[PDB]
C-alpha cells in the first residue's frame, strides 16, 4: 500500500444570494471548491431532489457531515459529495525477477482515475497518457498494468473479490479469475 | 455485523469533539488566532484523534483474536464432523453423532 | 433442501437462502 | 392619557396539562430520518399548564412574569388575542418590548413608552368591527428600535361563531436575541376546556437582536362593544368565548424523531418516566425486552 | 481474587495521582483561581483520570 489517491479541486465559487458584494455561477458534476455564505470545502455540486424546509440552510447525514446546501439564490437543492479518497496499491513480481509493476486503485471507477497525486511534488505528469491502455474494472477497485484473460489458475497475489494476478509469458503482467480445483466427479 | 458498525460510526461521531480546545475545525482554528499560540491547539486535536484511532485498533485486535478462536473451532468442526464421524460427547450435537 | 438449486442465478440450497435472507447487512458514505 | 380601569374579577387560576406539546426546531438544519438528542430550553411532556379564560364580564389580563421563555397558545375563532408588552417597569423608565399583531402591520417597538396601567382597546364597534381608538400607550421620550415584519390579514369582524383557529408562539431570549416561533394551524371543534392530546412541530419566525432585559410580560387583547355592551371605556365590554395557555420553558433533554422530509414527527421527553429514559439511552423509539 | 481486587486497588490509589496538574483535590482548583486558568488542570484531571 501507498495511500496516495487525492483528486483535486479545478474552481472555486463563492455564491451568495444576490448580495453582498458578487455571486460567482452555479457548478455541477466536477470536482470544486464551494464556500457558499462561509462553508468552504471541497466536493461535487450535484443536483438533487430533497425537501429542505424553507428556513434551513444546511444538510447532515447520520454522521452530522455537511450534505445537501440549497441554492443561496436559485433555491435548489444540491448534494455534497466530495470528491477525494483513494489507496494506491502496487503489484510487483520482487524486484530480482523484473521492475514492472501494476497499479490498483481501491474504490473508483477510472472513468475519472487520471487527474492527480498531489503532495509536495508528486504530479500529475506521469498520469497524462500512462492512463491508455491495460485498464481492467475490477469490484475491488480498478487496475492498471495489468491484461485481463478468460483462464483460470492458482492464485498468485490476490487482489480481491475472486481476482489474482500473476508474472508470465514478452513476460507481462496477468489478471484472471482463481480456480478453486480440479473438476471431479 | 452489529459491533462493527457501532464501532466505526463511535470512530466518526468522534471527530466533532474538541477535547479541551476551543474549536473542532481546523480552518477556524487557523483563522481567528495566530499560529504560534494555536499550535498547542492543534498540537490537542492531533492527540486527541490519535488516541481516539489507537482505541479503535486495540479493540478490532481483542476481536479479531475472538474470532480466530471461533474459526479454528469452526475448522476443527468440518474436519471431524462433516469429514469423518466422531466420538467426542457433544462435540457434534446431543446424541451419537451420525453425520 | 442442502443441494444447490439449479433455477436460481445464484446456485445456493434454499436453506442458505434464509440464511442470507434473515442477516441484514447513507453511513457507509459517511 | 388613559383613565385606570376598574371592576375586574380576581379568580383563583385553572389548571391543566400539556399533552405532549411544544416541540420547535433548535437549529438551522435539515437531517432526513436520524434521531438526534437536543438538550435545550423546552416545555416538559406532561407539565402543569395554566390556563385563562375571557368572555366584571370575566376579565383576564395578568401580570405574569418571564423566567426563561414562555409557550404561548390560544384556541381562537375571531382573533381576540392580539399583542404584548415585555419589560421590567412598563412605565417609561426603562425601555420596554411591544408586539402589536393587528390586521395592518405586525409592530414591534422597543422603547421607554409610558403604557397605560391597564390599556385601552376601545374599539367603537358599527356594522364594520373596525378599531377606532388606540389607547395603550401614552409618550416616548429617547429610544431607538422600531420593526415592521410582514403581516398576515385578519378579518377583524365580531364572529360569534365555532373555533377553528389555534395559534401557537415561542418566546425566548439567548445572548441579548429574541426568538419567537410559530405554528398556526386548524383545529377540528371539539368540547370547549382544553387543548387536545397532539403533536406538531414549530418553524421559527422572527428572530432580532434588541439585547434588552425582560423579566415580565402582559398580553394585549382586542375587545369587542356593541350595542349589547352599554358603557365607558373601563367597565362596559362583552367580548365573547375566546382563551390562551401560559406554559413555562425548562432546560430539557429530548430525543427528536425527523423524517425523510425534515419535520420532526415524534419526540421522547428525556426526565419524564423511566421507560423514555431507557429510550433515551439507547437511542430508539422501541425497546427489546429486558434490563437497562 | 488477587488480581480483580489488585486492579481495583491501583484503580482507587489513581485518584491521588495530581498527573501535572496543581492538586488532586477539584475544589483546591475550582477556588482560589480564575476559571479559564483553572480549566488547564480540570482538563489534565479529567484527561488522566480518565
Ligand atoms: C461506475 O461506472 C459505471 C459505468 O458508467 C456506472 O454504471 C456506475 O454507476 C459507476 N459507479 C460509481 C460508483 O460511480
Ligand atoms: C476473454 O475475455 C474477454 C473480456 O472478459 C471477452 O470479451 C472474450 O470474449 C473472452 N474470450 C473468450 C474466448 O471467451
Ligand atoms: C397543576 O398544579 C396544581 C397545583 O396547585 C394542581 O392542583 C393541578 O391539579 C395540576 N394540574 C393537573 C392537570 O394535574
Ligand atoms: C414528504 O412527504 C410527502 C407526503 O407524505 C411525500 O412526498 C414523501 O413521503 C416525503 N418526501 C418528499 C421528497 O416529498
Amino acid at each position: 500500500q501507498t495511500s496516495n489517491f487525492r483528486v483535486q479541486p479545478t474552481e472555486s465559487i463563492v455564491r451568495f444570494p444576490c448580495g453582498p458584494k458578487k455571486s460567482t455561477n452555479l457548478v455541477k458534476n466536477k470536482c470544486v471548491n464551494f464556500n457558499f455564505n462561509g462553508l468552504k470545502g471541497t466536493g461535487v455540486l450535484t443536483e438533487s431532489n430533497k425537501k429542505f424546509l424553507p428556513f434551513q440552510q444546511f444538510g447532515r447525514d447520520i454522521a452530522d457531515t455537511t450534505d445537501a446546501v440549497r441554492d443561496p439564490q436559485t433555491l435548489e437543492i444540491l448534494d455534497i459529495t466530495p470528491c477525494s479518497f483513494g489507496g494506491v496499491s502496487v503489484i510487483t513480481p520482487g524486484t530480482n525477477t523484473s521492475n514492472q509493476v501494476a497499479v490498483l486503485y481501491q474504490g473508483v471507477n477510472c472513468t475519472e482515475v487520471p487527474v492527480a497525486i498531489h503532495a509536495d511534488q508528486l504530479t500529475p505528469t506521469w498520469r497524462v497518457y500512462s492512463t491508455g491502455s491495460n485498464v481492467f474494472q475490477t469490484r475491488a477497485g480498478c487496475l492498471i498494468g495489468a491484461e485481463y484473460v478468460n483462464n483460470s489458475y492458482e492464485c498468485d497475489i490476490p487482489i480481491g473479490a475472486g481476482i489474482c494476478a500473476s508474472y508470465q509469458t514478452s513476460q507481462s503482467i496477468i489478471a484472471y479469475t482463481m480456480s478453486l480445483g480440479a473438476e471431479n466427479s | 455485523v452489529n459491533h462493527n458498525a457501532q464501532a466505526l460510526n463511535t470512530l466518526v461521531k468522534q471527530l466533532s469533539s474538541k477535547f479541551g480546545a476551543i474549536s473542532s475545525v481546523l480552518n477556524d482554528i487557523f483563522s481567528r488566532l495566530d499560529p504560534p499560540e494555536a499550535e498547542v491547539q492543534i498540537d490537542r486535536l492531533i492527540t486527541g484523534r490519535l488516541q481516539s484511532l489507537q482505541t479503535y485498533v486495540t479493540q478490532q485486535l481483542i476481536r479479531a483474536a475472538e474470532i480466530r478462536a471461533s474459526a479454528n473451532l469452526a475448522a476443527t468442526k468440518m474436519s471431524e464432523c462433516v469429514l469423518g464421524q466422531s466420538k467426542r460427547v457433544d462435540f457434534c450435537g446431543k446424541g451419537y453423532h451420525l453425520m | 433442501q442442502i443441494l444447490p438449486d439449479p433455477s436460481k442465478p445464484s446456485k445456493r440450497s434454499p436453506i442458505e437462502d434464509l440464511l442470507f435472507n434473515k442477516v441484514t447487512l447513507d453511513l457507509i458514505c459517511a | 392619557q388613559c383613565v385606570n380601569l376598574t371592576t375586574r374579577t380576581q379568580l383563583p387560576p385553572a389548571y391543566t396539562n400539556s399533552f405532549t406539546r411544544g416541540v420547535y426546531y433548535p437549529d438551522k438544519v435539515f437531517r432526513s430520518s436520524v434521531l438526534h438528542s437536543t438538550q435545550d430550553l423546552f416545555l416538559p411532556f406532561f407539565s402543569n399548564v395554566t390556563w385563562f379564560h375571557v368572555i366584571t364580564k370575566r376579565f383576564d389580563n395578568p401580570v405574569l412574569p418571564f423566567n426563561d421563555g414562555v409557550y404561548f397558545a390560544s384556541i381562537e375563532k375571531s382573533n381576540i388575542i392580539r399583542g404584548w408588552i415585555f419589560g421590567t417597569t412598563l412605565d417609561s423608565k426603562t425601555q420596554s418590548l411591544l408586539i402589536v399583531n393587528n390586521a395592518t402591520n405586525v409592530v414591534i417597538k422597543v422603547c421607554e413608552f409610558q403604557f397605560c396601567n391597564d390599556p385601552f382597546l376601545d374599539h367603537k364597534n358599527n356594522k364594520s368591527w373596525m378599531e377606532s381608538e388606540f389607547r395603550v400607550y401614552s409618550s416616548a421620550n429617547n429610544c431607538t428600535f422600531e420593526y415592521v415584519s410582514q403581516p398576515f390579514l385578519m378579518d377583524l369582524e365580531g364572529k360569534q361563531g365555532n373555533f377553528k383557529n389555534l395559534r401557537e408562539f415561542v418566546f425566548k431570549n439567548i445572548d441579548g436575541y429574541f426568538k419567537i416561533y410559530s405554528k398556526h394551524t386548524p383545529i377540528i371543534v371539539r368540547e370547549p376546556e382544553d387543548l387536545p392530546q397532539g403533536f406538531s412541530a414549530l418553524e421559527p419566525l422572527v428572530d432580532l437582536p434588541i439585547g434588552i432585559n425582560i423579566t415580565r410580560f402582559q398580553t394585549l387583547l382586542a375587545l369587542h362593544r356593541s350595542y349589547l355592551t352599554p358603557g365607558d371605556s373601563s367597565s362596559g365590554w362583552t367580548a365573547g368565548a375566546a382563551a390562551y395557555y401560559v406554559g413555562y420553558l425548562q432546560p430539557r433533554t429530548f430525543l427528536l424523531k425527523y423524517n425523510e422530509n425534515g419535520t420532526i414527527t415524534d419526540a421522547v421527553d428525556c426526565a419524564l418516566d423511566p421507560l423514555s429514559e431507557t429510550k433515551c439511552t439507547l437511542k430508539s423509539f422501541t425497546v427489546e425486552k429486558g434490563i437497562y
